[PDB]
């Protein structure tokens, strides 16, 4: 949307990654998965949560009508307590729809936000040990099997123990052989 | 060997100064602006030159027919504001009514 | 200190005429957009009495022969039409800022 | 003062007060709130 | 946050600099330190002041209750007295609070993306000449002496300059050393 | 400002574009020329259009002032009456301004969002074939002529068709000229 990743450089989500709002797919020998990033998604579900509740609270005191009868000759002020009485359910009803409309976008764009920020996680660790593909996906120069992968999606990936495998595999490939 | 290097950074200090957030409560940043007063002074004052009218026992109706009690205040210099008790002992000495009586002194509120 | 200066220091004014008194501030005496002037007679061999406030307005009991005018720096206590019982001695003091001072004080015949 | 409430005086700049609705001069807005806090810098670490 | 910037990529601020909201850490042979962008926080501290002032004047005008009182029989209208003024109260209190929540997340997200531009604003200047990181840190590719790291701090840094020193280092770690 | 790609990376707009808010300008042996992004251009509309009809119809209802009457011993509720009226007009006058305000600011970053979100999808085609220069464009390291640039600004660009006449001019410029 804003943040150009949920339906535009990342197409279309994973109708497969049904633990958490984001994660990984990854990809080798050892076989293939998808898994969630438990942080991140915590961080959305926290601040989603302490967002509606926000909404829920901030509306906690607000116009209350009461009922207040009048004769025949006191139409002005009857008149005078539908309007103002009117005039609260108005106001209230812009701030709770207005609030609602302004809220979703910002909820809909913190998500784009925290996919690329997931994404540009990954990217400054694996640097030039990966190749950007263009759609969300890094292909790595060098093997990463399931406990290497492990280490990119928990923050402990070390980029000196792997860079010499990756350095050596694009020299063959600049060649073009 | 090692090269050299630049960072890009931002400021960090020993505020302990809280915002709230919507998605976030307690959030400590570097600075911050209160912008609600919470104090003020347990007195009444002269507002910008001109001493209020302190009716003290007196109740405005009191003052105004001039009962006895209330001689105090039997000829008053220009005042700023009226202040009355919630229940001024010295008001009607003699039981009755006062007719309009609130609509007289919505009339004071601008006199 | 706010040094106050009346001018003239005696005036001798006709039966039935205007007697014309005035006072210099040596700072303005003048903000909340209120002048804090202040006159005063003093009738000979006796007390002095508070003749107008906050450099305008009449006190209760103060004949309308006394006009009082003047804004800031400088003003002016208007006698007119002068009286027989109008020999005092007449002085001004201001409030706007301590420590209060008073004026010279203009004696009137 | 330039500010009167029923409980006292108000000496201030700030925009808002909560000491009392009905005031008299030259006052803040009163709000029901308790606490009141603009960010103006960033996120503080530690 | 939003930009991922502030307590993301770069995890943590610089208790050592206190002259401005943004600024620099560079280390090299003549020593280190801390320096500031003066004119990207100064735009800051102009932008939050004008969002301060603009707070401020639009609740200038506001609801201002007054005292009005009422005998025993007119209650219908002392109540209608009381939740009128009641009502308004709420009303801009509710402007007001959420005014506050709503603009302290668009100022903190405005510090973020503040600093994740100015890093951007080195990144492309340096290029190549320099390698990221990841942590907000640039190694320099070549020697980058106390006049050098004034430049790159001013966009005044000129890549055709080192270029030459650049590729050659590349080209010896492509070596190996 | 925000996404710092209007008025910042990319320093000032193109008098020359007429057809669109966002679009490119190429250069080959064959000339030069603008072109607008229609797909981007007309999202933009369409989310400044609904936008704009949101704010109109959400300001639909909203406080209506009456005239009534009184006389000279109901002072106290004409005083309510006006105070009240005057009390919905304040509200809804700052509703507006504070509306105008806030979503000036929306539609001013969705630009720099818009042509942030350009540059990457160009950017994120073309990667080490072309150059990125720091400044909005690209440098091809192939020849890139009328047709292969309508293939990029429309989304069909092939990389691995070029990719083998890049990695050859790579070589040329690391031999120096
Ligand atoms: C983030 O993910 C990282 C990647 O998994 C973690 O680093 C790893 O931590 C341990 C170090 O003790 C280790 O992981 C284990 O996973 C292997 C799965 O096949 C396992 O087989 C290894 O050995 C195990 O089994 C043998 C016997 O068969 C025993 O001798 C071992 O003691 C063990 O029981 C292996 O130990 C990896 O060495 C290490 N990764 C790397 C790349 O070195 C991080 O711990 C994790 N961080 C957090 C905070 O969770
Ligand atoms: C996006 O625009 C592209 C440029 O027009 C277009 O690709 C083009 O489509 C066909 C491929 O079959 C070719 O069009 C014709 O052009 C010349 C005219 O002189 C003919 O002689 C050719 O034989 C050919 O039939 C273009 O060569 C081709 N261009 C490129 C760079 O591939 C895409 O189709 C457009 N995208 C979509 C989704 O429609
Ligand atoms: C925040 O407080 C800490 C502790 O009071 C400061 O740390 C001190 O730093 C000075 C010099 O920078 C040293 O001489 C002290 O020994 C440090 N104190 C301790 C307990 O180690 C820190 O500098 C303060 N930060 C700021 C920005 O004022
Ligand atoms: C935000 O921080 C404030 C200040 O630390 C918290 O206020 C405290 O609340 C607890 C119980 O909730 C009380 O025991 C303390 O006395 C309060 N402190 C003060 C100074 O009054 C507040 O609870 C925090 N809010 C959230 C949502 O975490
Ligand atoms: C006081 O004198 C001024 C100036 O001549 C005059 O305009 C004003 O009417 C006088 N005030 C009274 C109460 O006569
Ligand atoms: C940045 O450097 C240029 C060239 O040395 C100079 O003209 C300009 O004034 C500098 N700007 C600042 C803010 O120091």
């Amino acid at each position: 949307g804003l943040f150009g990743a949920i339906a535009g450089f990342i197409e279309g989500g994973w109708q497969g990654m049904v633990d958490g709002w984001y994660g990984y797919h990854h990809s080798n020998e050892q076989g293939s998965g998808y898994a969630a990033d438990k942080e991140s998604t915590q961080k959305a579900i926290d601040g989603v949560t302490n967002k509606v509740n926000s909404i829920i609270d901030k509306m906690n005191t607000q116009f209350e009508a009461v009922g207040r009868e009048f004769n025949n000759l006191e139409r002005r002020i009857e008149n005078l307590n539908k309007k103002m009485e009117d005039g609260f359910l108005d106001v209230w009803t812009y701030n709770a729809e207005l609030l609602v409309l302004m809220e979703n976008e910002r909820t809909l764009d913190f998500h784009d936000s925290n996919v690329k920020n997931l994404y540009d996680k990954v990217r400054l660790q694996l640097r030039d040990n990966a190749k950007e593909l263009g759609n969300g996906c890094f292909e790595f120069y060098h093997k990463c099997d399931n406990e290497c992968m492990e280490s990119v999606r928990n923050g402990t990936y070390d980029y000196p123990q792997y860079s010499e495998e990756a350095r050596l595999k694009r020299e063959e490939i600049s060649s073009g052989r | 060997d090692p090269g050299d290097q630049i960072c890009i950074g931002y400021h960090a200090n020993n505020s302990t100064e809280q915002v709230d957030t919507i998605m976030e409560k307690n959030v400590t940043v570097t600075h911050a602006q209160d912008i609600l007063e919470k104090k003020h002074n347990g007195k009444l004052c002269d507002l910008d030159g001109v001493k209020p009218l302190i009716l003290r026992d007196c109740s405005v109706a009191g003052w105004l027919l001039g009962n006895p009690m209330c001689d105090e205040f039997i000829n008053v210099p220009e005042w700023s504001y009226i202040v009355e008790k919630a229940n001024p002992v010295n008001d009607l000495c003699y039981p009755g009514d006062f007719n309009d009586y609130e609509e007289l002194k919505h009339l004071l509120s601008r006199i | 200190d706010i040094v106050l200066t009346q001018s003239p220091g005696s005036l001798t004014v006709s039966l039935g005429q205007r007697a014309t008194i005035s006072c210099r501030a040596s700072e303005s005496v003048d903000n909340f957009g209120k002048s804090f002037m202040h006159w005063y007679q003093q009738k000979p061999g006796q007390s002095p009495k508070l003749l107008i406030y906050r450099a305008s307005n009449r006190e209760f009991g103060i004949p309308a022969r006394f006009n009082g005018s003047g804004s800031g720096t400088d003003f002016a206590l208007t006698i007119n039409p002068v009286e027989a019982d109008d020999v005092a001695t007449y002085f001004c003091q201001q409030s706007n800022e301590d420590p209060r001072t008073f004026g010279g004080g203009t004696k009137l015949e | 003062t330039k500010c009167q409430t029923p409980m006292g005086a108000i000496n201030s700049s700030m925009p808002f007060h909560n000491i009392h609705p009905l005031t008299i001069g030259e006052c803040p807005k009163y709000v029901k709130s308790n606490r009141l806090v603009l960010a103006t810098g960033l996120r503080n670490s530690p």
